């Protein structure tokens, strides 16, 4: 049984990567800079 | 029930294999399990197939 093995598993639901989650980075979030 | 299970059958890769296996699968006939086990040792008259 390998270690790094696509078990077609849904921890709820982290295997599942998405983009477009880069947009509220960019344009709705702030940070602390700019104690 | 437990040849097409283990979890994991929810797995979107699987569900082509899933009907496969389940379309190939027979219920535990109490009887039609002995018949085999007899058809074993048991001589034949007809050539069956």
């Amino acid at each position: 049984k390998p270690i790094i093995e696509r078990q077609g598993e849904t921890v709820d639901g982290l295997t599942i990567i998405d983009t477009s989650i880069v947009w509220p980075i960019l344009c709705q979030c702030t940070y602390p800079l700019v104690e | 029930k437990r040849y097409f299970p283990e979890n994991l059958e929810q797995n979107q890769s699987a569900a082509r294999l899933v009907s496969a296996v389940k379309a190939r699968a027979s219920e535990a006939d109490i009887s039609s399990i002995h018949l085999a086990i007899a058809r074993e040792v048991s001589p034949m008259f007809n050539v069956h197939e």
